């Protein structure tokens, strides 16, 4: 990603689209109470409008752990297919 | 010439014309497909100790 991102709690997803996990947010003025329900568990925390903006401050930057390399595993996946 | 009234085809030539091919065992299909499906189990199960799923679609950590 870039250094500064400009998304979070504005035009956000307000509800889940599947039935496997149930999502509800409580759009208040400053903060928002999320209601997440996945299987037997439920989580209900509170996220500010400035709590999602600090989320993209440190980047995750996922990378693949391959046996030999990502190139080789993509050729071997094609030979397997 | 009593031997010319006997059947000229030998007892050997009956046994090599009647039992011409060694017949296929019933268990030969089991123990050849099981040893070949043990390689389908190994590579493609997700509980095998030597799965291909981590060297074919690597990971994302």
């Amino acid at each position: 990603l870039t250094t500064f991102t400009f998304s979070g709690l504005q035009d956000a997803p307000v509800a889940a689209l599947s039935g496997s996990i149930k999502l509800n947010v409580a759009a208040k003025a400053g903060k928002a109470e999320v209601t997440v329900a996945a299987g037997a568990a439920k989580a209900a925390t509170q996220v500010s409008a400035a709590a999602l903006r600090k989320l993209s401050g440190s980047k995750i930057s996922l990378a693949e752990v391959a046996r030999i390399s990502v190139l080789h595993s993509s050729i071997q996946n094609y030979l397997l297919s | 010439d009593r031997v010319l009234s006997l059947p000229a085809v030998s007892k050997n030539q009956v046994l090599e014309n009647v039992f011409h091919t060694a017949p296929k065992a019933p268990v030969e299909h089991l123990e050849k497909m099981v040893s070949a499906n043990s390689k389908v189990y190994d590579a493609l199960n997700l509980q095998s100790k030597r799965v291909l799923i981590w060297q074919v679609k690597p990971a994302l950590f």
